[PDB]
């Protein structure tokens, strides 16, 4: 019945595991 | 002025005067005399000859969406055609003057098909609610017949048409269900009168009078009101709405056409009596017989031979006077027929039964129809059987009934045309004129419409029968020679009292242009001699503009006389007495109010009553009949009441017809019917009248002797009889045997059903009985009283109904009447209005009034609950007074010393003094007075000042002297409402830290924020929650135990809501002061306070250190004015009280800033759009506007608002929540400069506004709460308040505030507003907190610390003053410690209960764990328990919303009016559905909002605003159910409820994929971002810029500000070691030690968009086993570079084992790492 209200350079990058906890689908 | 007589202006005996003088007789007439009586027979008018290029309208030839609603017509005739293009074509009001029977009603249909087409919306379809049309109709036979014919034409357009008569209620809903209302002038009138078109005015666009040229017919007065109303209303509110009059060929048609502001050029239509499409000859008889006998031997005979012209080749109609008459008539004629030679051989015509057989066949019928149907005569009368009606109708129809005699119901009943038709008699019995008059002579026209069917006659003669001396009449009426005059000068005054009743006329010079717009004035401008007149004084004034002010001031001084309206002769304004309010409301003449007046006494006795009703003026007239005079006789020993004081005078002969109507007499004589019927249609109004009038007075008796009969006269019973009557399904023999039985009805309660039925010995319907019996209304009381002082009390009044409610025989609602009466129940103290809506029935309700009391108290008040129309349902509690105990009596407040005034050199340094020599050189008295106490004294000081005498500058005193006295020094200034400390910040960091270079600053949420602040600054602003979460651990904190002042602002709050918390901090800061061994100066600022010794007592205040002011020492002098309402209905009020304003504001500040107060947002555009209208209405147009549009233009640019826009471009400005900062910024700067005059302010903004106005305006002292579902008051201390705006001190020599509310509070209002109130502590009800509080800091270690720590509260020091207010019984010593004992004993179980702490030896008192969080995060303490029994080992993220939004700090949140059907529209909408959930419980409504914003969804702005707030107040409770959560060793629903926190910051699913975080992204971008492989923000943080440009589709914004929120969003590099890992055995302790690092140096807040409230980035660290589902240890944290955390658990069994470690974020989604580490 409504609508949906929506909402430089940076390259800094180190070596790193990188490790994130999976999504499982919640 | 001069007294002009409106007797003889006025001319007498109706309808029948004739302004003809000689009507001339057309050239197709004879007139021929036979014996006694003369016949004058005027043949058939050949139709006029067509014109040419002239011809009649194929239906097929008008527009497409007329067409329907034309079927079975093949043309339109001459006079459609000739009036088509105006009705259908142009916008222009039309007056339609044809001969009646010409299809004048198929004009009004093409009008109404005009008005459809202005909505055919799309698709064929009809906007239905977009409009209405009302249609006014002489005769409510007619209407019917409207109703039933317009409802078949107009089916197809799916539109509802009905007829309006019914109770005002019940014709509220009627209006608002259809688009046509057909309705008599009279209904229309009193309806409007009443204010029930109010609501709907807006949305009548058409206005059709049928047969307008009634006036003549002294219904001139309903008619011309009406239309002069409809017309002034139309220049008023400059809308447009079209009339349409259709009338009979009359002369002065013109005075008509310009009266009904129809153009004569363009809308005028007039036909002759050529124009009759059907040919008729008009024939009149006149007999000129004396004698009656004979007159009406004549008649008989008469009818017979002109009956006998047609007897074989028409059908004749006849018309008779009476229902009774139709049978009598036509058994003469067919006896005299059959008598005489057997002429009915041929007047019937069987001819061998060619057309008989039908009727042969329909003689089976069980009337008298059925001897008179074989001979062909047929009766059709009002009554029979709708059955009957129907068959003659249908037979006469098909040319059966040759001869069918009828009343007058049948021509305007139904169209049923015929041949030849005959009126007889022309003389009708009128019980309004008591006596024989002709009948009206729009009756007689439109009886001749139906003579000649359209088709099958060539021309069909008619004839009237009537007496020789009124013949011409007649004629002169038919032969259109006779004109239309006015009769408004007889009715005049009760047209007036009707309009100064609505508001229209405002003062005499109203009232005169008022009157220009009648029919009269056009009138008496083109006859002066007619209406009394003189050429030489028409001359004199071409407008009689003088002669229009002296009927004026003759009408208003006779109204004042009877006291209707006041009226004052220096100027000429009128007061609308309250009496004549209700004379207007019950169309009373003012001779009845002057009788009722002289009548009406407290002491009158039932007899005296109905004597008393008998006199009324509407029967002025009425007299005693001799020939039923014998009839009366037996009537009056059988009815209940003795009529004294009768001798069968008109008063006697009312009293007996009521008294037996009442009893249900059945009455053998036809003229008492007409009398019978007359009395009982008016006494129901009357008798409601008189009671109104009796209630405002407040006579307990008279009042209920009053409505006993009103209750009588519409149920048609006596209170004797059983009650059970009302029911009329009952059998009437059971209830007569129940009535044998010397039972009473109560008893019937306790009975069984078996029980009823064998007492009655009819058991076989002694169940349904029993129904019956607990369908009677019927409710239970409960009375709480709490003296409020000495002479007032407080009574909460509790409602329980106890009986089933059934729609059929209760209905939508019930009314009652909530009445308070004194010892002796002669006086009614106080009276209310209650409704009882079937949707809440059998739920508590809670009605809260103040009663008055005196010195010597009587035992009891009596409380009466009485049903509004159902007898013998009354409910009496007797509120007793033997164990009440009065507050004690308050000094006398401060006098105002007259010292003189103090300079501001008086302060010694000369930086200081710099400070004020700008604004003033002199203070106001009050601060002269207080200055040498505060200032040059240290000591705690109590000033009480009516708000707006600048106590603020007493608190900045207290300032300096603390800034003196040391050069860095700490006051914490406290106010009880947020908007006030933002406003004093403002003020002070203008004034202490632009100047004198000293910290200022404000309290935030963030507990250490405020700590940094506190520890900083030295002036500290701050509101009671934000300073009581400091102070609580004040032992610990060593800032806030040393601080030199504390000053509290708006002291008196503590009585209202939010009270506790300030009385608590106000405590602990007193008991740190004795702790402390150091003192805290304390200053409190408040309003005027009758028990200001105590607030000083309880603040350390001396006796010479304390000041109380009284109301009347305001530095600028107050008028308060009240005007009281009666009128119950929330939206009736409203719109009835906006002219009321305009109206104010012109009598009170014309050209002075106003302020206008309303209660709800929604309602102050409308009442900004209404005073912007009634002003344009005004003959001056914008005067609300002092400066020029081109300045405006600037401001007007910065808005965005529409309608705010258009406001302030003629000088109103409107303030709401719901409009941005800037706005309201640019408002009030708009205002303060004095550009705009009128700003409408939302009640709520009261507290946040820094503009003063020289007159300010209360609108309705009420607001709507939709968790208790009814209408509560402001409080009283926002309602002051409000008043204190009204101070603009430098100009304005006084200032006026004008409190406009309901009647019931009127007298409340005076008792408080004028002299000083008093202040209770509510802190019993809301303790359980704060003790859980002291308990979590160790300040309270057993009962009887509790016990000592209440006594510093002030309400230790109010119970020992007002101790009935708390339930206290006794005053002693022993009592308070009783009562403190019991009370701490319950708040400390309930803690227990809830587990919140630990009682040991029922003495000593621990915290626990639950407690620790609940006070952790200061949450309310029955959240945490729902917390804690809710949740368990296995909720989800939709367990956990419905468990959050359950908690107890949701429970205040508005829900507003009509928000049901919005919040049940969303409720679809939302990913997860409820379970039958109530759409008015805001727990509901809270859950819904989150589960709105969590999916990014938009509502309406207005539902927006609570969305933000339910978010701020969200996270704390999400933390707070994860460390529950923590506490109770689960990891799964922990880790649910961290993801929770981060999705309802970043207002997205977890579903949902982490895109949408990034801004100015759509789920189309995201699908791009998809296939390619992009997943996470940190990939776009990898992305070669090319990539992330080309691939997303972008600006220069567009890529800057997502890649910079790439640089905001958290990447953090963390690593963790195991101490000791080979050395660690099972039971031993285990430590973690974490290492998190961030290269990147944090700059600012978190990026959240959506979320409102800044927020900063937390962090959990969670060590857990994933397979057990069990949370180990777990930690939160705020990381600002770099951390080291320690974690520590205690080992298993069996040596090694698994664990995760896992690093959730709190406000942004994607970043939680996860370890996996061994152990042993």
């Amino acid at each position: 019945f409504k609508e949906k209200t929506v909402t430089k350079k940076r390259r800094t990058e180190n070596g790193k595991s990188r490790n994130l906890r999976q999504r499982g689908d919640d | 002025r001069q007294v002009l007589d409106l007797e003889d202006l006025v001319f007498t005996q109706g309808s029948h005067f004739m302004a003809n003088k000689r009507c001339q007789l057309p050239d197709g007439s004879f007139r021929r005399q036979r014996k006694g009586y003369e016949e004058v027979h005027v043949p058939a008018l050949k139709p006029k000859p067509f014109g040419s290029e002239e011809q009649l309208l194929p239906v097929e030839k008008l527009p497409k969406y007329a067409q329907a609603g034309f079927e079975g017509f093949k043309t339109l005739n001459r006079i459609q055609s000739k009036l088509y293009r105006a009705a259908l074509e142009t916008d222009e009001n039309l007056l339609l003057c044809a001969p009646t029977g010409a299809g004048k009603t198929n004009v009004a249909l093409m009008c109404m098909l005009r008005e459809i087409g202005k909505h055919i919306n799309m698709d064929g379809t009809i906007n239905v609610d977009d409009f209405k049309i009302i249609y006014i109709a002489p005769m409510r036979s007619l209407v019917q017949e409207m109703v039933g014919s317009f409802g078949k034409r107009l089916a197809t357009y799916g539109i509802t048409v009905a007829e309006l008569t019914g109770d005002h209620q019940l014709c509220k809903e009627e209006i608002s269900a259809t688009q046509i209302i057909v309705c008599t002038p009279e209904k229309w009138d009193i309806i409007t009168r009443k204010g029930g078109e109010r609501t709907y005015t807006q949305l009548v666009r058409l206005i059709i009078l049928d047969e307008i040229h009634l006036l003549h017919d002294d219904r001139g007065p309903v008619l011309e009101a009406l239309v002069a109303r409809a017309i002034r209303n139309i220049e008023m509110t400059q809308e447009d709405v079209r009339l349409i009059g259709l009338s009979a060929t009359l002369p002065n048609y013109e005075d008509v056409a310009t009266f009904l502001r129809v153009d004569p050029a363009k809308g005028l239509f007039y036909f002759d009596n050529s124009f009759r499409p059907v040919p008729l000859e008009q024939t009149y008889v006149g007999i000129t017989e004396k004698k009656a006998i004979k007159r009406f031997q004549i008649m008989n005979e008469i009818v017979y031979e002109k009956i006998m012209e047609h007897a074989g080749k028409n059908q004749v109609l006849v018309f008779v006077h009476s229902r009774k008459e139709t049978g009598k008539t036509a058994r003469a004629i067919r006896d005299m027929c059959l008598e005489k030679d057997t002429l009915g051989l041929f007047l019937r015509e069987g001819s061998a039964s060619t057309e008989v057989l039908r009727t042969e066949a329909e003689q089976c019928k069980n009337l008298e129809l059925k001897d008179l149907l074989p001979y062909g005569f047929a009766i059709h009368h009002a009554g029979m059987t709708r059955v009957d009606r129907t068959l003659v109708e249908d037979l006469f129809a098909d040319k059966h009934i040759q001869v069918l005699v009828s009343t007058a119901t049948l021509a305007w009943g139904v169209n049923l045309p015929a041949h030849t038709v005959i009126i007889k008699g022309t003389q009708v019995y009128s019980p309004e004129k008591g006596r024989w008059t002709e009948l009206g002579a729009l009756d007689i026209l439109q009886m001749l419409g139906r003579a000649g069917r359209p088709q099958y006659d060539t021309k069909g003669e008619g004839i009237l029968i009537t007496s020789h001396g009124e013949l011409q009449y007649y004629l002169s009426l038919l032969n259109q020679q006779l004109p239309i005059e006015s009769q408004m000068v007889s009715k005049l005054p009760d047209m007036l009292n009707a309009e100064i009743v609505l508001g229209n006329v405002q003062n005499a010079k109203d009232a005169v242009n008022w009157l220009g717009y009648a029919y009269l004035y056009i009138r008496m401008l083109r006859s002066p001699t007619l209406y009394g007149i003189s050429h030489d004084d028409l001359k004199g004034d071409p407008l009689l503009d003088q002669r229009r002010l002296d009927l004026v001031h003759t009408a208003a001084l006779m109204l004042d006389k009877n006291n209707l309206v006041k009226y004052d002769k220096k100027t000429g304004n009128f007061q609308v007495t309250e009496l004549g309010r209700i004379a207007s409301h019950y169309y009373i003449t003012n001779d009845t109010v002057q009788t009722y007046n002289q009548l009406l006494k407290p002491t009158l006795s039932e007899i005296e009553l109905f004597r008393v009703f008998s006199l009324s003026s509407e029967f002025k007239n009425i007299t005693v009949r001799e020939e039923e005079k014998l009839e009366l006789q037996k009537l009056l020993e059988r009815v209940p009441i003795p009529v004294k004081e009768s001798i069968e005078e008109p008063s006697a002969k009312i009293n007996v017809l009521l008294q037996a109507f009442i009893s249900q007499l059945k009455l053998e004589g036809f003229a008492l019917m007409a009398d019978m019927v007359y009395v009982t249609q008016s006494a129901g109004r009357l008798m409601r009248a008189i009671f109104e009038i009796v209630l405002n007075r407040g006579w307990a008796q008279l009042t209920d002797k009053t409505l006993n009969l009103c209750k009588m006269i519409d149920k048609r019973m006596w209170q004797s009889m059983c009650p059970l009557r009302q029911f009329r399904k009952l059998p009437e023999e059971v209830v007569k045997k129940i009535e044998k039985k010397n039972f009473p009805f109560e008893r019937l309660y306790d009975l069984n059903h078996n029980e009823i039925g064998e007492l009655i010995r009819m058991p076989k319907m002694g169940k349904t009985i029993h129904k019956y019996v607990h369908l009677f209304p019927k409710l239970e009381l409960s009375v709480h009283l709490q003296p409020i002082t000495r002479s007032t009390l407080k009574v909460e009044l509790t409602i329980t109904p106890d009986f089933q409610w059934d729609e059929k025989v209760h209905g939508s609602s019930e009314a009652f009447w909530i009445l308070v009466e004194d010892v002796d129940s002669e006086v009614i103290l106080h009276h209310e209005y209650f409704l009882l809506k079937a949707k809440y029935a059998q739920d508590e309700h809670l009605i809260t009034f103040f009663v008055p009391v005196f010195e010597p108290l009587p035992p009891q008040y009596f409380i009466r609950v009485v049903s509004d129309r159902w007898l013998s349902c009354e409910t009496q509690l007797p509120v007793s007074f033997r164990h009440l105990i009065l507050p004690e009596k308050y000094p006398p407040p401060t006098e105002l010393l007259d010292l003189q005034p103090l300079p501001v050199s008086a302060l010694r340094n000369s930086a200081f003094e710099s400070l004020y020599q700008d604004k003033f050189p002199f203070f106001n008295p009050i601060q002269t007075q207080v200055f040498n106490t505060v200032y040059n004294s240290d000591d705690n000081v109590f000033v009480g000042a009516p708000t707006g005498s600048g106590k603020t500058i007493c608190a900045e005193f207290a300032i300096l002297r603390m800034l003196l006295q040391s050069s860095e020094g700490r006051c914490v200034y406290i106010t009880p409402m947020e908007a006030l400390a933002e406003q004093v910040y403002m003020d002070w960091y203008e004034k202490f830290q632009d100047r004198l270079n000293k910290k200022v600053v404000l309290l935030t949420g963030e507990t250490s924020t405020d700590l940094k602040l506190l520890g900083k600054g030295n002036i500290i602003i701050s509101t009671p929650e934000k300073w009581d979460i400091l102070s609580r651990r004040w032992k610990q904190r060593k800032n806030v135990q040393n601080i030199n002042l504390f000053v509290v602002d708006e002291v008196h709050l503590i009585g209202g809501e939010n009270g506790p918390v300030l009385e608590v901090i106000c405590s602990r800061m007193r008991y740190i002061s004795s702790q402390i061994e150091r003192p805290i100066r304390i200053v409190a600022l408040s309003s005027s306070l009758s028990n200001a010794k105590d607030v000083a007592h309880w603040l350390g205040c001396s006796a010479t250190s304390t000041f109380n002011f009284h109301p009347n020492v305001r530095p600028v002098p107050l008028e308060l004015h009240i005007q009281g309402f009666n009128i119950s209905h929330t939206q009736t009020r409203l719109l009835s009280m906006a002219k009321p304003v305009y109206h104010a504001i012109t009598k009170h500040s014309p050209k002075k800033p106003v302020i206008v107060f309303v209660p709800s947002r929604k309602q102050t555009r409308l009442t900004a759009i209404d005073i912007l209208t009634t002003c344009a209405a005004d003959i001056q147009r914008q005067r609300f506007l002092h400066c020029t549009e081109k300045d405006l233009i600037p401001y007007l640019e910065k808005l965005s608002d529409s309608t705010l826009k258009e406001t302030l471009l003629n000088g109103v400005g409107y303030l709401h929540e719901g409009l941005s900062p800037m706005e309201r910024r640019l408002v009030e700067q708009l205002f303060s400069s004095g550009a705009i005059q009128v700003v409408v302010a939302s009640r709520s903004l009261c507290w946040g506004m820094n503009v003063a106005a020289h007159l300010v305006i209360i609108m309705d002292t009420q607001y709507y709460n939709g968790k208790i579902h009814a209408y509560v008051d402001y409080p009283i201390y926002d309602v002051l308040q409000m008043v204190g705006h009204a101070n603009r001190p430098l100009q304005d020599d006084e200032g006026r505030c004008v409190i406009m509310c309901q009647g019931s509070k009127k007298d409340f209002f005076k008792k408080f507003l004028y002299e000083p109130l008093p202040v209770e502590s509510h802190l019993d009800h809301c303790m359980h907190d704060h003790f859980n509080a002291e308990i979590v800091t160790k300040t309270i270690e057993n009962k009887q610390d509790a016990v000592d720590y209440l006594t510093w509260t002030f309400l230790y020091r109010r119970m020992t003053q007002n101790p009935n207010y708390y339930n206290l019984q006794g005053i002693s010593h022993r009592h308070l410690s009783d009562h403190l004992s019991e009370l701490v004993e319950q708040t400390l179980s309930d803690l227990e209960q809830s587990k919140c702490i630990s009682i040991e030896d029922e003495m000593d008192v621990a915290p626990l764990n639950l407690g620790m969080i609940a006070a952790y995060y200061y949450i309310n303490y029955t959240t945490i328990e729902l917390f804690s029994m809710s949740l368990n080992a296995k909720t989800k993220v939709r367990g956990l919303i419905e468990i959050i939004s359950n908690a107890a700090e949701y429970e205040n949140i508005p829900i507003r009016h009509h928000e049901d059907n919005l919040l049940r529209q969303l409720a679809q909408k939302v990913p997860h559905k409820l379970n039958n959930p109530k759409f008015n419980d805001p727990h509901v409504k809270t859950n819904l909002l989150l589960q709105a914003h969590l999916s990014r969804m938009q509502l309406s702005a207005e539902l927006q605003s609570d969305t933000e707030e339910i978010l701020s107040k969200a996270i704390r409770l999400i933390q707070a159910c994860v460390d529950v959560l923590s506490s109770n060793g689960w990891l799964s629903p922990a880790l649910a409820a961290m993801e929770l926190a981060q999705m309802v910051t970043q207002a997205m699913w977890s579903k949902d994929s982490y895109l949408k975080q990034l801004p100015h992204f759509t789920s189309e971008h995201i699908k791009r971002c998809t296939d390619k492989g992009v997943e996470s923000v940190f990939d776009i943080m990898e992305m070669e810029d090319e990539e992330r440009n080309a691939l997303l589709q972008l600006t220069d914004s567009q890529i800057a500000d997502v890649a910079r929120f790439c640089n905001r969003y958290p990447n953090i590099e963390l690593s963790y070691e195991v101490v000791d890992k080979d050395s660690i055995r099972s039971g031993g302790p285990v430590v973690v030690l974490v290492q998190l690092e961030r290269e990147e140096e944090v700059t600012g807040p978190v990026i959240a968009p959506l979320f409102p409230q800044k927020r900063e980035e937390g962090w959990w660290v969670v060590i857990g086993d994933a397979k057990s589902n069990s949370l180990i240890s777990i930690k939160r944290l705020t990381l600002q570079q770099k951390a080291k955390v320690k974690l520590d658990f205690v080992a298993p069994a069996t040596g090694a084992h698994n664990y995760t470690l896992y690093f959730m974020s709190d406000a942004y989604m994607g970043c939680d790492q996860e370890y996996k580490f061994s152990v042993d």
